[PDB]
C-alpha cells in the first residue's frame, strides 16, 4: 500500500532552457582568460565554502569562523554544539585508530 | 530562399580519372599525376573546392589533411556513399517472405 | 592516425558516452546485505566494535613505546637550524646548457628561481643555495655565481673554468624578495636594505677563503692561488677575458638587487622607478 | 622627496619568464650535461619519442609497493607495439629474458618492469628521437 | 541563447568608504594604499610620499635597528673577545 | 580568394598541420571559402575520451554546493527530558523523544549543512581536455570553422535553415572571439533561437562543446584557443600565480 495507484504527473524537463544552455561557460575562464580570474571565483553560494571543501567538523569550524559573528543566537548555539560533538567524534570514535 | 536539402548519396563518376586529371591541369600536367603533393594549400583548396562544386561531393575536415596526394583524392572520390535509411536497406536488401520488417516512426 | 579514424567511424561523442578510464573509479563498499551486513566489518562487542579503542600510541596500560624512550635533543632548534638548497655543478651545467641560467650575466639566487633551477623556501628556514661539488668533474662553463654557501671544491671548480664564486649573506626577509621579487614590487614596499649575516655567520663570510662578500678582496687572489696549488689546476688570469666586467660585478652587501638601491619603489604599472629624496630618508637607506 | 626615474632595465631582469627557453645551439654535442638536441629530420620509425617540455627524453623511473621497479617511456607516438618490440629486443640480451611490459595504448606509455631508465635514455638518443 | 557578458576583474582601484562600518579594517590602512599604488599605479590617486616611512616611523625604525641589528664593527670586536676568552 | 589560414605557432617536425574547410555565414551555400590549418597538438592529439570525462565531471561538480540539511537530534526542538524512567515501565529504554528512532526526531546520517563538492583539476589537465575536446570535434566532423560570424540577417529562421541545409546538428554552439565586438546580427539571431548558443572564446568548455552537436569556430578564435592552450605546454612549472606580472605572459 505503499505504492501509489496512479501514475505521477508527466515531469517534463527542457534540456535547453538558458541555464542548462549556457551551464559550465566560463569554467576555463583562467586558462582562457590570462588567468585574471580563477574559476572557483565563479562558485556563488556560502561565503565560508566558497572555493573551499572539506569534511563536516572542518565546514563547521569555517562557517563559526567567518560569519560566527552574524550567525542567530540559537543557530550559532547549535554550530558551537555541532562543533564539540564532531570534534568528539572524529578526536576520540571510530574504526581505525 | 533556403535551396532545397542536398542527397548525401553520391555514386562516383564513371570519367573520374579524366575529370580529375582534367582539374589537376586546371590548378597546377607532369608524369605520375597522381602523385602531385597537395602540401601547398592555395593550390590544395583550388582542387578540392573544384571537386566538390563538380561532384557535389566533398572531402570532410576529418579527410582533408589525409587527403595528400590526387591519388588519395582519387581514392576519396571513388569510394561511394549511401544515405537511404535503415527501413529502406533493410526492405532492399532482399527480405525472405517470411521477414516483414515496418517502421512506427 | 587509427584512433582518430575510428572515431569518424564511431557515434558521436556526447554526454552519454562518457566512462571513467577502468580502474580510476572503486566501487563504494557500504555495509548492506550478507556479506558487508550484520556486524558490519567491526568485530564483536569489547572497544572495536563499540569504536571506543583507546587513543594511537596507547599500550593497554603498559608505558608506552613513544614515552618509555629518554628524551634527546634530536630536533631541538630545528625551527631555528638554517638551511641551503644544494645546487649541484651538475645542475649548473645543466641549466646552463639549457639556457635556463644565462652565464654571460651575473648568477645570483633571483637568476636560478627565474630559471627553475632551485626552489627557495624561506618560510621553512631555507636560508639560500649552497654550491655542491658533485658534478665539478665535467663542469666547464664560466660564469659568476653568487651563492650563500659554497663548497672549498665547488670553488675550485669556478674558478679553474674561469669563472668567479662570492658567498653573499641573505636574511629571511631579503631572501624572501630576491626569491619573489614580483611579489615585493606589487607590494608596493620602498625596497628594504640588506641587513648583515647574524654574529654566527659573520667570521664566515668575512673570509676571504670562503669568497665571503664582506671579506678582504685583497685577500682574494692568495686564496685562489692557494685553491689552484691544491687542485693543481693554473689560475685563469679574469682581468685579461672579454667578461671581466660582468665577472667583476658584485652588488653592495647592502644592496638585495644588482642596479636597484635600497628606498627606491618600483612602480610596475608605469614602468617607473621613484627615487627617495628627502635627507632622512637617503641617510636611512644608505646605512 | 619623490623623484621618478626610469631605470626599469634592472627591474625587467628579475622579471621571470613563463615559457621555456628553446636549448641555445652548441658547437658541439652532447653538451657537457650530456644532454643532445632530437635528430634533425626525425627518425624514419613507426613511432616517435616526443621530449619532455624540458627538452629530455620521456623516460622515467618509478617504484611501487616498495618494490616493484619500473622503467616508463611516456610520450609515444605512433605504432606503441612496434615500440615495444624494438625495446624488447634491446633489452633480452641485458636482462637474460624478453622482458615483461605493459602497452597503455590510449596513454601511449610503454611500462617495463625493471629500471632501465638510463640504458633507455641513451638507446633513445642513438634512435634519436 | 547569448553568453552573459563574460567576468571581469574590477578595473581600476577599489576605494572603500571608511564611513561604511561592514569595510574590513585591512582595505582601510596605509598597507592597502600602497598595494593599490603598485598594482594599479598613478591611477591608484595615492600620493607618492606617503609610500616611504614618516620622520617618526623612520625614527622607531632606525631606533630597532640599533636595537636588534648590530653594526659590522660591533659584531667583530665581539667575535673577537670571545674568541680571546674562548683561547 | 581563398582564406588560407597557415598556423603561426611552431609545429612539432614530425607533425603536420591539420586542415580544416574556412566557411561563412553570409550565405547558405557558401560552404569553402577557404582553408585552415590548425595546430596538430591542438586539433590531432589523442582520443583521450577518459580526460574528456574527467573534465566534464570537474565541470559540473567543483561549482556544486547542496544546501541539504537535516537537523540531528540535538537540533530537533525539545527532546530534552528522559521520556519514562529506565526500569520498571515494561517499556524499551529512551533519553529523549528526539532520537533517531522516534517519529518526528533526528536524522542520525543525514545531509548535514551546505556542502561544496569544490575540487580543480590541473591547469594542464584542463587545458588537455579541451584540446581533446577539438580533435574529437573535428575527428567525428562536428567542427565547422568560419572566416566570420557576420549573418546576412539577423532572423534566427535563417540561420536555422541554414544549419539544416549543412547538415549541422541539433544543437550548434558558435564561438567568436570576444563578447564585445560579437555582431549584431548573429547576436540576434542566437538571442531568439534555444539550441543555437553564441559565446565568446574565453567561455569555451568541454561540457557545452560536448551538450551542442556541432562546434563553429571563427579563424581568430582558432588562433586564439591554439595560443592559449599551446602555451601550457612548454610553459614553466608556476613561480606565483599567473595573475601576477611575468617577463613575457600577458
Ligand atoms: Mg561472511
Ligand atoms: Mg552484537
Ligand atoms: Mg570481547
Ligand atoms: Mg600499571
Ligand atoms: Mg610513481
Ligand atoms: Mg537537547
Ligand atoms: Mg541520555
Ligand atoms: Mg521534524
Amino acid at each position: 500500500i505503499g505504492i501509489r495507484l496512479t501514475l505521477p504527473p508527466p515531469k517534463v524537463v527542457d534540456r535547453w532552457n538558458e541555464k542548462r544552455a549556457m551551464f559550465g561557460v566560463y569554467d576555463n575562464i583562467g586558462i582562457l582568460g590570462n588567468f585574471e580570474k580563477h574559476p572557483k571565483e565563479l562558485i556563488r553560494g556560502p561565503i565560508w565554502l566558497r572555493g573551499w571543501k572539506g569534511n563536516e567538523l572542518q565546514r563547521c569550524i569555517r562557517k563559526r569562523k567567518m560569519v560566527g559573528s552574524r550567525m542567530f543566537a540559537d543557530d550559532l548555539h547549535n554550530l558551537n554544539k555541532r562543533i564539540r560533538y564532531l570534534y568528539k567524534h572524529f578526536n576520540r570514535h571510530g574504526k581505525f585508530r | 530562399v533556403c535551396p532545397p536539402l542536398r542527397s548525401r548519396a553520391y555514386t562516383p563518376p564513371e570519367d573520374l580519372q579524366s575529370r580529375l586529371e582534367s582539374y589537376v591541369k586546371e590548378v597546377f600536367l607532369p608524369s605520375n599525376w597522381q602523385d602531385i603533393s597537395l602540401e601547398d594549400s592555395r593550390l590544395k583548396f583550388n582542387l578540392l573546392a573544384h571537386l566538390a562544386d563538380d561532384l557535389g561531393h566533398v572531402v570532410p575536415n576529418s579527410r582533408l589533411h589525409q587527403m595528400c596526394r590526387v591519388r588519395d583524392v582519387l581514392d576519396f572520390y571513388n569510394v561511394p556513399i549511401q544515405d537511404r535509411s535503415k527501413f529502406d536497406e533493410l526492405s532492399a536488401s532482399n527480405l525472405p517472405p517470411n521477414l516483414k520488417i515496418t517502421w512506427s516512426y | 592516425a587509427r584512433a582518430l579514424d575510428l572515431l569518424r567511424g564511431l557515434p558521436r561523442v556526447s554526454l552519454a558516452n562518457l566512462k571513467p578510464n577502468p580502474g580510476s573509479k572503486k566501487p563504494e563498499r557500504r555495509p548492506r546485505g550478507r556479506r558487508r551486513g550484520r556486524k558490519c566489518g567491526r568485530g564483536h562487542k569489547g572497544e572495536r566494535q563499540r569504536g571506543t579503542r583507546p587513543r594511537l600510541g596507547f599500550e593497554g596500560g603498559q608505558t608506552p613505546f613513544y614515552i618509555r624512550i629518554p628524551k634527546y635533543g634530536f630536533n631541538e632548534g630545528h625551527s631555528f637550524r638554517r638551511q641551503y638548497k644544494p645546487l649541484s655543478l651538475n645542475r649548473l651545467q645543466y641549466l646552463i646548457d639549457l639556457g635556463r641560467v644565462d652565464p654571460s650575466q651575473p648568477i645570483d639566487l633571483t637568476q636560478l628561481v627565474n630559471g627553475r633551477g632551485v626552489t627557495i623556501q624561506p618560510l621553512k628556514r631555507d636560508y639560500g643555495v649552497q654550491l655542491v661539488e658533485e658534478g665539478a668533474d665535467t663542469f666547464t662553463a664560466k660564469v659568476n655565481i653568487e651563492v650563500q654557501l659554497a663548497s672549498e671544491l665547488a670553488i675550485a671548480a669556478i674558478e679553474k673554468n674561469g669563472g668567479v664564486v662570492t658567498t653573499a649573506f641573505y636574511d629571511p626577509r631579503s631572501l624572501d624578495i630576491v626569491c619573489k621579487p614580483v611579489p615585493f614590487f606589487l607590494r608596493g614596499q620602498p625596497i628594504p636594505k640588506r641587513m648583515l649575516p647574524p654574529e654566527e655567520l659573520v667570521p664566515y663570510y668575512t673570509d676571504a677563503k670562503n669568497r665571503g662578500y664582506l671579506a678582504d678582496p685583497a685577500k682574494f687572489p692568495e686564496a685562489r692561488l692557494e685553491l689552484a696549488r691544491k687542485y693543481g689546476y693554473i689560475l685563469p688570469d679574469i682581468t685579461k677575458d672579454e667578461l671581466f666586467k660582468m665577472l667583476c660585478t658584485r652588488k653592495d652587501p647592502r644592496q638585495i638587487f644588482f642596479g636597484l638601491a635600497p628606498g627606491w619603489v618600483v612602480n610596475m604599472a608605469d614602468k617607473k622607478i621613484l627615487k627617495p629624496t628627502d635627507e632622512n630618508l637617503l641617510k636611512y637607506y644608505t646605512s | 622627496f619623490v623623484e621618478s626615474v626610469d631605470e626599469y632595465q634592472f627591474v625587467e631582469r628579475l622579471l621571470p619568464a613563463t615559457r621555456i627557453p628553446d636549448p641555445p645551439k652548441h658547437e658541439h654535442y652532447p653538451t657537457p650535461s650530456g644532454w643532445q638536441p632530437p635528430r634533425d629530420p626525425p627518425p624514419n620509425l613507426p613511432y616517435f619519442v616526443r621530449r619532455s617540455r624540458m627538452h629530455n627524453i620521456p623516460v622515467y623511473k618509478d617504484i611501487t609497493h616498495g618494490n616493484r621497479q619500473m622503467t616508463v617511456i611516456r610520450k609515444v607516438e605512433g605504432d606503441i607495439w612496434a615500440l615495444q618490440k624494438d625495446v624488447e629486443d634491446f633489452l633480452s640480451p641485458l636482462l637474460g629474458k624478453t622482458p615483461v611490459t605493459q602497452v597503455n595504448e590510449v596513454t601511449g606509455t610503454l611500462r617495463i618492469k625493471g629500471y632501465f631508465d638510463q640504458e633507455l635514455k641513451a638507446w633513445l638518443l642513438e634512435k634519436g628521437f | 541563447y547569448r553568453a552573459r557578458p563574460p567576468p571581469r576583474r574590477r578595473p581600476g582601484p577599489r576605494w572603500p568608504d571608511p564611513e561604511d562600518l561592514l569595510t574590513p579594517r585591512w582595505q582601510l590602512g596605509p598597507r592597502y594604499a600602497a598595494k593599490q599604488f603598485a598594482r594599479y599605479g598613478a591611477a591608484s590617486g595615492v600620493v607618492p610620499g606617503s609610500l616611504w616611512p614618516s620622520p617618526e616611523q623612520l625614527r622607531e625604525l632606525e631606533a630597532e635597528e640599533r636595537e636588534w641589528y648590530p653594526s659590522l664593527a660591533t659584531m667583530q670586536e665581539s667575535l673577537r673577545v670571545k674568541q680571546l676568552a674562548e683561547e | 580568394e581563398p582564406v588560407l589560414r597557415k598556423v603561426e605557432l611552431p609545429v612539432p617536425t614530425h607533425r603536420r598541420p591539420v586542415q580544416a574547410w574556412v566557411e561563412s555565414l553570409r550565405g547558405f551555400e557558401q560552404e569553402r571559402v577557404g582553408l585552415a590549418d590548425l595546430h596538430p597538438d591542438v586539433f590531432a592529439t589523442a582520443p583521450r575520451l577518459d580526460i574528456l570525462h574527467q573534465v566534464a565531471m570537474w565541470q559540473k561538480n567543483f561549482k556544486r554546493i547542496s544546501y541539504a540539511k537535516t537537523k540531528t537530534r540535538a537540533e530537533v526542538r525539545g527532546g530534552g527530558r528522559k521520556p519514562w524512567p529506565q526500569k520498571g515501565t515494561g517499556r524499551a529504554r529512551h533519553g529523549s523523544i528526539r532520537s533517531p528512532l522516534w517519529r518526528g526526531g533526528g536524522v542520525a546520517h543525514g545531509p548535514r549543512g551546505p556542502t561544496s563538492y569544490y575540487y580543480m583539476l590541473p591547469m594542464k589537465v584542463r587545458a588537455l581536455g579541451l584540446k581533446v575536446a577539438l580533435t574529437v570535434k573535428l575527428a567525428q566532423d562536428d567542427l565547422h570553422i568560419m572566416d566570420s560570424l557576420e549573418l546576412p540577417t539577423g532572423d534566427p529562421q535563417y540561420l536555422t535553415e541554414l544549419a539544416h541545409y549543412r547538415r549541422w546538428g541539433d544543437s550548434v554552439l558558435l564561438v567568436d572571439l570576444t563578447h564585445e565586438e560579437m555582431p549584431q546580427s548573429i547576436v540576434e539571431a542566437t538571442s531568439r533561437l534555444k539550441t543555437f548558443n553564441l559565446i565568446p572564446a574565453v567561455g569555451l568548455n568541454v561540457h557545452s562543446m560536448l551538450k551542442h552537436q556541432t562546434l563553429v569556430l571563427t579563424l581568430p578564435t582558432v588562433a586564439f584557443l591554439e595560443d592559449k592552450l599551446l602555451w601550457q605546454d612548454s610553459r614553466y612549472r608556476p613561480l606565483y600565480p599567473f595573475s601576477l606580472p611575468y617577463s613575457d605572459f600577458p
